[PDB]
RNA sequence: CCAGCCCUAGAACAGGGCACA
């Protein structure tokens, strides 16, 4: 079907203004406590993910590095330590990861 | 003396801006302080303040609103500092919150000023014709259920106390005093000028003369908001309408050997940590009990 | 083409008398070309206007739009600017007074449908203008009360007279 | 004054949310126990 | 006056722009009141080159000036200092002439100030300095 | 249908044509200061007297 | 009318479904965390919890041989999943996974993302949504509370 | 979810009361409202119980359509008529 | 009160739940 008249000016704006197409304002934004940038109170924290997914890429290519192989998975667990770190009593038996950068400060041992 | 109280206050808030004036032209030039900011999400940035003039609130404006929005408390280097005060020398400045994770200072402070609210709600919802007289506000722990303030009432009025009633409308008048913003502004006076201050007040000496003892500079510090000055430990909340929940549980007389004394205990939330609506009639009918924490 | 959005900025205003009240900052800055179309833009340009800056800035952060960064990008740079150039302390007093988006110029081409049949395909452009006043947002108009309806009903009929009657 | 969007759990704590919920059980189980015997308390005529 | 004209007559092409630039778009209320210590040449260099056989003799004065400076915004607020003040002023001025120049006027080329001259006047505003802008990957380091 | 933007503002000069130009750059001045003179730091305190 | 389903539709049938969620688990058997939509994640979440289950299973039981032989599609995350993922998931019962939504993806499609993580791993930790201290002013309110009932009996 | 009914005068109970199963008898008639099971937007064979057009026969695109839905003279369509919706 | 998460509720928006376990 085709249009029988020009829709006017008036009538297209009552149209595209009606508060069903206008954007609604966000009363979840939060600022993080950590790095003080922005973030939704449902989402995380896009700064630290970002900081923990590029440790997270770091940590991984070092430890496909380590296999020399795409199917040699370790049968083990795994434990990844910084400069001026040492394996405890409990970390023996498992791969060691070896990272030059000292540990993070939201890294935590355990 | 035959003095009317819109006259007292008046005065009161006459003498207190001379102070204020006072203390601005003890400084004639306007010197440049370099305050460096020691928070955890922005480190290492300086703000060139001017001396005496200059506030952490003028810090979080330069920082950004989130800043003015969520800092109730300053730290600047060695003690909680309110956002209203003018900084006098260089420094490093650490903004405190209510979400913090010793949240502490800023709690204590949130109580010091409700209890100053409480106390100018109080004073002023009684007759003219009855003498009312506020003797100090009792810092009592977060961890008592409320927070209360000390009153003196005629002789003739030692024999009742307010129902439910009165209590609803020392919340309402509360609440009208929190719907208009008022900034809650400190100055560090002498006990000379306080004690013409109030002149009036015999626990209010008392009380002036027993801070400033301690004191071996004898510095008292006053707050003030709107038209209401009083004397309190520690910085205070900027501005009221932090308050969003407010509320005059209770009224408890204890009769000593000398004179008796009313205990309004009253409960209140900030914006941020508002609770529900269950949460808070349980809260307050904690509140509603008796707190005794002097010494 | 037509590039006063950008000269709006450089009047320079005689100094004041001493006793006036401080006039407050207005900065202009604007974005010519975009590749954002004109409507969607303005969706995003009604939405921040007369809010704060750092809540324009906090609402275009999660905008899943394309033309939210433009926009925040823009705003940003505007406060940089006020910052720097205007004498205006405390970078976050600063309240979108006026914010829309126009057109630019398009570029045509060809839209093929069926049957050697064809369509004028149109690349639109937009700018996106901006100006930021130093000071807090103005308060938000509340919607007419009772009695002021009222009010305006008794003095609408007290401003009667009898027509025709002289 | 731009407030923002808050529910019963965005403030409490890690040891306050139980507490809350039992109390909250037990006042329940309370009030439901007290309407349990309506004919003795104040009954309307029959 | 902002007469760019008779500014370039009177001071050169490497005195002009450093004294026009940041203040093209700002309003200047500057005054002469008075003259403690007259001004006293203090020494004269001269520039040869050979390459085109142009000689530019340079004069160092030093001048103790009593000014009253006001520098306003381009919305007309105070910006820098009162125009009542008369602060005192030590500077030194180097003029350069072009000697192979059949005009060659006189016209101030540099203004030295000593390194142990006090700090110019605070200004009305307050400035944010702000700290190392920090990704994601890199931690901040506190320097002591 | 084929048509495409213009005037897109880019100032890049190189050596060539700032070496081949057919005047040289006439300069009415230098271009800053040879041997600045170093005063000493008892000017404060010589200002004081006249002779 | 879908009253009562459980499975979302994805790809371009079950059969492709089954397949993008055979891959997703694989990944995630390999990497111990990994980021995908939201919905996948959703879905996956319950399959990945069951394979834990199944590799509690233990190591001669047949059904859960095949069972990872047909969902681990590298042949070399069986051995892995029997000897890592298992044994270290004894005492607990079903908290194996955590997802979590990240940011929306700042590619075009801006589309809802989420992550999924096995517990325990050797990466750095996500940063998780932390409630409020005991010393907030509300907290402290509800331990006076809870000490008078303490008291109170 | 909160009810109202309609009693007598000399029916009425004390609020705050509990009511309980017994308060009906084995062997009674009684009336049930609820709100049914609700099928979403659904169409008008579905909604109406229209029959639909042949499945084969050279129909093309109509199999489920409602048909005509008003007549020429009309002019307009009369508001009782049944249309896809809400069901 | 409505951020989020489920739904025998739904195209979107709406609507019902989220303390027992
Ligand atoms: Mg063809
Ligand atoms: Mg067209
Ligand atoms: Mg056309
Ligand atoms: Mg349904
Ligand atoms: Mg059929
Ligand atoms: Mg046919
Ligand atoms: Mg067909
Ligand atoms: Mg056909
Ligand atoms: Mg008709
Ligand atoms: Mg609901
Ligand atoms: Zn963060």
């Amino acid at each position: 079907a085709a249009p029988k008249n020009r829709r006017s000016i008036e009538v297209n704006r009552c149209r595209r203004r009606n508060p069903q197409k206008l954007i609604k304002v966000k009363n979840n934004i939060d600022v993080c406590p950590e790095c003080g940038h922005l973030k939704q109170k449902h989402i995380l924290c896009g700064y630290c993910y970002e900081k923990v997914r590029k440790e997270t890429a770091e940590i991984r290519r070092q430890m496909g590095k380590q296999e020399g192989g795409p199917f040699r998975a370790p049968t083990t667990e795994t434990v990844v330590l910084y400069s001026g770190e040492t394996p405890s009593e409990q970390d023996q038996g498992k791969r060691i990861i070896e990272r030059e950068r000292k540990r993070p400060s939201w890294f935590t041992q355990n | 003396s035959q003095l009317s109280p819109t006259e007292l206050i008046e005065m009161q808030n006459d003498l207190f801006n001379k102070e204020k004036n006072r203390q601005l032209s003890l400084t004639p030039r306007t010197e440049k302080i370099e305050v460096k900011h020691v928070g955890k999400t922005d480190p290492g940035t300086v703000f060139v303040m001017n001396k005496n003039i200059s506030t952490p609130y003028s810090c979080a404006m330069h920082l950004s609103e989130w800043y003015c929005r969520k800092s109730i408390l300053a730290l600047v280097d060695g003690q909680p500092w309110d956002m209203y005060k003018p900084l006098t020398k260089s420094c490093e400045i650490k903004f405190l919150t209510f979400k913090d994770d010793d949240p502490g200072e800023v709690n204590k402070a949130y109580w010091r000023s409700c209890a100053m609210m409480m106390g100018c709600v109080i004073e002023r919802a009684f007759k003219d014709e009855y003498v009312v007289s506020l003797v100090r506000a009792p810092e009592v722990p977060v961890i008592a259920g409320a927070f209360c303030y000390d009153v003196v009432l005629d002789k003739r009025l030692d024999e009742w106390m307010p129902t439910k009633e009165n209590l609803h409308s020392f919340t309402k008048d509360a609440r009208a005093l929190i719907y208009k913003d008022l900034p809650f502004e400190t100055l560090e006076v002498e006990a000379k000028v306080a004690l013409e201050i109030f002149q009036h007040n015999k626990y209010k000496l008392d009380f002036i003369e027993e801070k400033a003892s301690q004191n071996p500079e004898r510095i008292v510090k006053l707050h003030r908001f709107g038209d209401f000055i009083d004397v309190s430990e520690g910085p205070l909340i900027p501005r009221t309408s932090i308050c969003f929940q407010y509320e005059v549980s209770a009224v408890h007389n204890l009769q000593t050997q000398s004179s008796l004394v009313r205990r309004f205990q009253g409960l209140s939330l900030p914006v941020h940590l508002r609770a529900h609506f269950t949460i808070w009639n349980k809260l307050l009918e904690r509140s509603r009990k008796m707190v005794t924490e002097d010494k | 083409i037509s590039r006063k959005w950008e000269k709006k900025n450089k009047i320079v205003y005689p100094p004041q008398l001493p006793g006036e009240p401080r006039r407050p900052a207005e900065i202009y800055h604007c974005r010519r070309q975009i590749k954002y179309s004109k409507d969607k833009m303005w969706y995003l340009a009604k939405l921040i206007r007369g809010m704060s800056i750092d809540q324009a800035l906090a609402q275009l952060e999660f905008s899943d739009k394309k033309g939210a960064q433009i926009i925040k990008e823009v705003l940003l740079e505007a406060q940089d600017m006020a910052v720097r150039d205007h004498n205006v302390e405390f970078r976050s007093n600063l309240y979108v007074a006026e914010s829309t988006s126009g057109r630019g110029q398009y570029l045509k081409r060809i839209r093929y449908h069926g049957r050697g049949r064809f369509g004028i395909m149109e690349k639109v452009f937009c700018h996106y203008f901006v100006k930021l006043v130093e000071g807090p947002p103005p308060p938000r108009e509340a919607p007419k009360t009772a009695v002021a309806h009222a009010r305006e009903y008794i003095q609408e009929l007290r401003n009667r007279t009898i027509t025709h009657a002289l | 004054h731009g407030k923002s969007v808050t529910w019963w759990d965005e403030h409490l704590s890690e040891e306050n949310v139980p507490f809350v919920k039992q109390l909250v059980s037990d006042e329940n189980k309370a009030q439901l126990a007290s309407k349990l015997c309506p004919l003795k308390d104040e009954p309307w005529p029959i | 006056n902002s007469d760019h004209d008779r500014l370039h007559t009177l001071v050169t092409e490497n005195c002009f722009p450093d004294m026009v630039w940041d203040i093209r778009y700002k309003t200047v209320r500057w005054s002469f009141v008075e003259s403690l210590e007259p001004p006293q040449v203090v020494q004269v260099r001269c520039s040869s080159l050979m390459n085109q056989g142009n000689i530019y003799g340079q004069v160092t004065v030093r001048m103790h000036t009593r000014q009253t400076l006001a520098i306003y915004d381009r919305f007309g607020r105070l910006m820098y200092g009162q125009e009542d003040v008369p602060r005192d002023v030590l500077e030194y001025v180097v003029f350069e002439k072009h000697l192979v120049d059949p005009y060659g006027s006189w016209r101030m080329h540099g203004k030295i100030i000593p390194p142990w001259a006090p700090p110019k006047q605070p200004i009305l505003k307050t400035v944010m300095i702000p700290g190392p802008q920090l990704k994601p990957w890199e931690e901040f380091e506190e320097p002591q | 249908s084929e048509k495409e933007f213009v005037e897109h503002a880019r100032k890049a000069g190189l050596v060539i044509p700032h070496e081949r130009l057919e005047r040289p750059i006439h300069l009415a001045c230098t271009a800053g200061i040879f041997d600045a003179y170093v005063p000493p730091e008892g000017d404060a305190r010589i200002s004081s007297l006249s002779k | 009318i879908s009253h009562g389903r459980v499975f979302r539709r994805l790809g371009l049938g079950p059969e492709s479904r089954i397949h993008l969620l055979q891959n997703l688990l694989t990944g995630l058997v390999r990497h111990e965390r990994i980021e995908a939509s939201w919905a996948r994640v959703d879905e996956l979440r319950g399959y990945a919890e069951k394979l834990i289950d199944y590799g509690k299973l233990g190591d001669t039981n047949e059904r859960a041989m095949r069972m990872a032989d047909f969902w681990l599609t590298e042949k070399d995350l069986i051995p892995k999943l029997f000897q890592v993922l298992a044994p270290r998931f004894q005492g607990q019962n079903g908290g194996y996974t955590r997802m979590l939504q990240i940011p929306n993806r700042n590619e075009q499609d801006r589309a809802k993302m989420a992550v999924i993580e096995y517990k325990g791993n050797c990466l750095p930790p996500l940063p998780l949504p932390r409630r409020d201290s005991n010393l907030t002013l509300l907290n402290q309110l509800l331990q006076g509370l809870r000490q008078d009932q303490e008291a109170s009996s | 979810k909160v009810k109202i009914f309609n009693v007598t005068e000399n029916a009425v109970i004390k609020p705050g009361t509990p009511l309980y199963a017994a308060h009906f008898r084995p062997g009674q008639y009684v009336d049930v409202t609820a709100k049914t099971i609700g099928k979403g937007f659904q169409g008008v064979m579905r909604r109406w119980g229209f029959k639909g057009q042949p499945a084969t026969h050279g129909q093309t695109k109509t199999h489920r359509r409602p048909g005509a839905i008003s007549t020429g003279d009309v002019a307009r369509v009369w508001p009782g008529t049944k249309m896809p919706g809400q069901l």
